[PDB]
């Protein structure tokens, strides 16, 4: 019963058309297109009863929905504000009172394009006196110079990724603090047995998934354009 | 939509000079939206008492109107009806003897 | 508005109870649903009342429903690290779809990981591609508060769990581009305890 | 001997926003309860009306109605979202309820619904059905309210349960009403039609059980023509009779229960 949406992460500038989608296979004739925001509760935008039609919600201002098809619902932003900075949320269902959520979509909507920048990503190896010390081994993660802060770190061994013995900072923290618009770094930790550290057959790596600017968007500056991309870092293992 | 019914008739045998109640009985109409007035020589009577709308078991609305009256040998008394089904309201006259 | 929750945030110790609340105005009120949502994530049904009086149980999870009260309850027994999220009460005017759901605000909650095992200590970890650039890792103490020049760069307390082992740490990196800068000098901005280890 | 009661309701929806619910109760052809759209409580039309329940009782059992008005419309307005463009406003929607009390203790309920001034809709066991005749896109609507289990709960307990335990209570409690005799007012007149149509008016009998014939003498008027039995506002009942001349012999003849066997003739 699982509902898709589409971008699950995206990176505007204010005025600029901006589509959010969402997708379920599920035949069902109900889809709804909520809003997050801290302090408040979820909040319906638009509703459709099926394909070709849409119902205002409770707060519809600055939104277009649209139904295409049974399968497709759309929330369509004309011209982004900053106000619609938000996490939005899409479900459907028959005609049972259970609404089944997606994923959620995080959107931002900045002023100015400007300062978009992809960050520096560097894995530094566990130390040897951790290694004698404890016996286990910490791989620590930097993503560094990067705004603005819309990131996904995750952990690869072997082409998996794997989430024992990780832990990611709940945030960013800003280089610049004084400045308004500061390039953000990100830091994360992977935690092994130095026995699995050791083997030099293990592959680590590093991910860094960064959302910023698309093949739509223009771009005039001297540097190169800061599309949504992966950034990584890897290390093998060793004795 | 169906245009209205409408049926004038006392309460007590009509005599001339004697207090009497007139009823007006509009029935099988539809949409239930009405207008019903009870006039005096053309006069729209005040505090004309009005029954509660209902339907019957053919799911035709009815409503009762009533008022109290002295008849006497010239005196003209009528009902008038306002509905979506006719173009002109329409009037029927009260008639004693029939 | 009209659901309600209390409290809006609690902190709890590992192996501790807790109870959330949930109040309500919504008429009718058809079904109660808790949702647990993660940092960043998304909603995770935890159960769904129905009844006037109520009670419902998931694992380590339970809930109650009072429809006259217009009352929830939400107990968790026995919390673990993962209980750290948001958990939100929605209620539904109907049962169909033509209802609408209620949603509250939400109340945070986080869980204080117990460390058995306390080893405190600072390592020196360095690039994988460039030797030169390093870091500075605090790491396995208990519940000590570490604090954040202009230019040296410190990362809150973090929590790992190393599921298969059971074993659970703590840590904070730490790093500048400043000279003159050095791990035995990094966290003396922070209370850290006496016999934290500093190899050669 | 056998009483049906009847909760009669009437639902009119002008556009999106506008809308109006207008109840009515009758036991029998007397009106029990009724409930205005202006009210936010139903109103009592007999002393007796509250029947043999408590406050509480009755209390609890109008606080589900007034949930009830509130989502109806809300219910009916999604419904309409739901079926655009194929169906819009203005809307009639009307509703009968209620069961008919029989011998022995016994009972059979209902629960009636029409569209536009057509019948479509019934209640019937455990969930919402169309009936022969209601047009195809009604499926879908009933389909939606047979997903709520809860109206269905509901419904079935006042349907089955709380509908003749309510009416039995009625029937107890205004005895003295119910079984309330009137005495009959007869008046002769005459209008001119295509030979002159003598009417016979009768006026303030209940209960609605009548007799009127034309006689000559003995001999019963094949040509009686009775009209439609026509209300008086102080819960009787009007009949008029007509015969289609020579007039002199013939009288208008009016049974009741009433008068107590001796009928009364009235010679014109
Ligand atoms: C009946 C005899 C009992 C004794 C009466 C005592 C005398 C007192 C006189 C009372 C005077 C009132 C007169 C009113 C007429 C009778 C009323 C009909 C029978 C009563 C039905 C009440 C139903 C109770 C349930 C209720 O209120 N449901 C509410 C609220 O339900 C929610 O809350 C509940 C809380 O209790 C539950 O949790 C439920 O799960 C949830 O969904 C629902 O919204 C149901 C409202 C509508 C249900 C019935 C719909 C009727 C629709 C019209 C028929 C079928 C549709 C056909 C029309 C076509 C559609 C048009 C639009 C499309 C273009
Ligand atoms: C309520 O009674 C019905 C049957 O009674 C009929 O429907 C009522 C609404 C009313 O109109 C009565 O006069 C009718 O006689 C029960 O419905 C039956 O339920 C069983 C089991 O669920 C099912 O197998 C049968 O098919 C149903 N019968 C019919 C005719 O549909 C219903 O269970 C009763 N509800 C409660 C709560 O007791
Ligand atoms: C019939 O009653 C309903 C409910 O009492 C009325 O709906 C209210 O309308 C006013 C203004 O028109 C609003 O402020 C309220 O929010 C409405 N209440 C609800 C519960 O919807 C309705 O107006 C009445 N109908 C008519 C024709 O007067
Ligand atoms: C709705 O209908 C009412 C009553 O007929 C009318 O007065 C009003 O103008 C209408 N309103 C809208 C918004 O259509
Ligand atoms: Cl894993």
């Amino acid at each position: 019963a699982a509902v898709t949406q589409s971008p699950r992460n995206k990176v505007a500038v204010t005025g600029g058309k901006v589509t959010l989608s969402c997708n379920q296979t599920n035949n069902h004739n109900n889809m709804y297109w909520y809003r997050q925001d801290t302090g408040h509760g979820l909040r319906l935008i638009h509703y459709s009863y099926g394909a070709g039609s849409t119902e205002k919600g409770d707060i519809p201002d600055g939104y277009k929905a649209s139904r295409p098809s049974q399968e497709n619902f759309s929330l369509i932003l004309e011209l982004a504000t900053p106000s619609q900075t938000s996490v939005y949320f899409c479900a459907s269902g028959d005609e049972g009172y259970t609404q089944y959520f997606g994923p959620g979509t995080r959107l931002l909507v900045l002023e100015d394009l400007r300062n978009v920048t992809p960050p520096k990503v560097s894995l530094f190896e566990p130390s040897k006196a951790e290694i004698s010390h404890t016996q286990k081994a910490t791989l620590v993660c930097l993503a560094t110079g990067f705004y603005p802060d819309h990131v996904e770190l995750s952990w690869w061994v072997n082409g998996k990724e794997v989430h024992s013995g990780v832990c990611t900072d709940p945030q960013p923290l800003k280089e610049q603090p004084a400045l308004n618009d500061s390039r953000y770094s990100l830091s994360s930790r992977l935690r092994v047995s130095a026995t699995f550290w050791q083997n030099p057959r293990n592959h680590f790596r590093c991910q860094v998934q960064f959302y910023g600017l698309s093949e739509n968007d223009e771009w005039t500056q001297d540097r190169a354009k800061p599309v949504t991309q992966i950034v990584s870092a890897e290390a093998w293992g060793r004795a | 939509q169906k245009t209205p019914q409408i049926q004038v008739y006392s309460r007590h045998p009509p005599e001339n000079g004697k207090p009497n109640i007139l009823n007006c009985y509009v029935t099988q109409f539809h949409p239930p939206h009405i207008e019903i007035q009870m006039l005096k020589n053309g006069k729209k009577i005040p505090k004309v008492e009005m029954s509660d709308m209902s339907f019957s078991k053919d799911w035709s609305f009815y409503i009762l109107a009533h008022t109290e009256f002295t008849p006497t040998e010239t005196d003209t008394y009528a009902c008038r009806v306002k509905h979506a089904s006719m173009a002109e309201p329409k009037t029927v006259y009260w008639d004693r003897d029939m | 508005t009209q659901v309600e929750q209390s409290p809006q945030s609690l902190v709890v110790r590992q192996g501790e109870n807790c109870v959330l609340q949930c109040n309500y105005s919504v008429t009718p009120d058809n079904h109660l649903r808790w949702f647990k949502q993660d940092t960043g994530k998304g909603l995770v049904s935890l159960t769904v009342l129905v009844d006037q009086k109520d009670k419902t149980s998931n694992g380590r999870y339970s809930a109650t429903l009072d429809k006259d009260a217009k009352h929830s309850t939400l107990h968790i027994t026995a919390t673990l690290l993962d209980d750290t999220a948001t958990y939100i009460c929605v209620v539904g005017d109907r049962g169909s779809a033509l209802g609408r759901l209620h949603f509250g605000a939400g109340t945070q909650l986080i869980v204080i990981p117990d460390i058995q095992n306390p080893d405190p200590a600072v390592y020196q970890l360095r690039d994988s591609k460039s030797s030169d650039k390093s870091v500075c890792l605090f790491t396995d103490f208990d519940s000590q508060t570490n604090v954040s020049d202009s230019d040296v760069y410190i990362t809150d307390k973090c929590v790992l769990d190393m599921r298969s082992m059971d074993f659970k740490s703590n840590s904070a990196v730490a790093w500048s581009n400043k000279s003159d800068f050095a791990c035995a000098n990094a966290f003396n901005n922070s209370i850290i305890p006496e016999d934290t280890f500093f190899p050669s | 001997k056998n009483y049906t009661f009847r909760c009669l309701q009437m639902s009119s929806f002008a556009n999106r926003s506008w809308s109006r619910t207008d109840s009515v109760v009758w036991l029998g052809d007397l009106q029990t309860h009724r409930w205005s759209n202006d009210s936010a409580t139903i109103s009592f039309t007999k002393p007796w009306s509250q029947g043999k329940l408590s406050n509480q009782q009755w209390e609890k059992l109008q606080h589900m109605f007034q949930v009830y008005r509130v989502s109806f419309t809300r219910d009916i307005q999604e419904l309409v979202k739901m079926m655009s463009p194929k169906e819009d406003y203005p809307i009639e929607i009307q509703l009968s309820a209620g069961c008919e009390m029989y011998p022995g203790n016994a009972s059979e309920s209902f629960l009636h619904v029409a569209f536009q001034g057509k019948y479509v809709v019934r209640f019937w066991g455990t969930s919402w059905q169309t009936v022969p005749g209601a047009p195809s896109w009604l499926d879908l609507p009933i389909k939606v309210l047979n997903a709520d289990q809860g109206t269905s709960a509901t419904v079935q307990m006042l349907l089955n349960d709380t509908c003749p335990l309510f009416v039995r209570g009625l029937l107890e409690a205004g005895k003295s009403d119910l079984e309330k005799q009137e005495k009959p007012v007869a008046w002769l007149s005459s209008v001119p039609s295509s030979h002159r149509q003598l009417v016979c008016h009768v006026s303030g009998f209940y209960p609605k059980p009548v007799w009127v014939m034309w006689m000559r003498g003995d001999q019963e008027q094949q040509g009686t023509h009775r009209g439609d039995f026509l209300p008086n506002a102080d819960e009787t009942w009007y009949l008029q009779a007509t015969l289609d001349g020579e007039e002199a012999g013939l009288a208008c003849r009016v049974k009741h229960s009433s008068l107590g066997g001796q009928d009364i003739i009235l010679y014109w």
